């Protein structure tokens, strides 16, 4: 998730490293 | 330690920096 880990909490970057097509 | 909810746009600014010239799925509008 992106808004559940970035908006509901803090997101570093490794979390958005899996959303890269 | 630089830890805050990235909501609104800051997230997209950090989402296009980890992927590159490929593109990511993140536009819940």
């Amino acid at each position: 998730g992106i808004v559940e880990q970035c908006c509901h909490s803090i997101c570093s970057l490794y979390q958005l490293e899996n959303y890269c097509n | 330690e630089v830890n805050q909810h990235l909501c609104g746009s800051e997230l997209v600014e950090a989402l296009e920096l980890v992927c590159g010239e490929r593109g990511f799925f993140y536009e819940p509008k």
